[PDB]
């Protein structure tokens, strides 16, 4: 999920704009 | 301020910042 992808390892702009309505 | 390690609250302001008016939707257990 969102966590494994930016709080465990580094977030991007690109995984971040995945989770927007 | 996107390019690092986000948990927590520091995730959902970013999640905020970047989503604008389009909103988002926070699932931490997904």
């Amino acid at each position: 999920g969102i966590v494994e992808q930016c709080c465990t390892s580094i977030c991007s702009l690109y995984q971040l704009e995945n989770y927007c309505n | 301020f996107v390019n690092q390690h986000l948990c927590g609250s520091h995730l959902v302001e970013a999640l905020y910042l970047v989503c604008g008016e389009r909103g988002f939707f926070y699932t931490p257990k997904a």
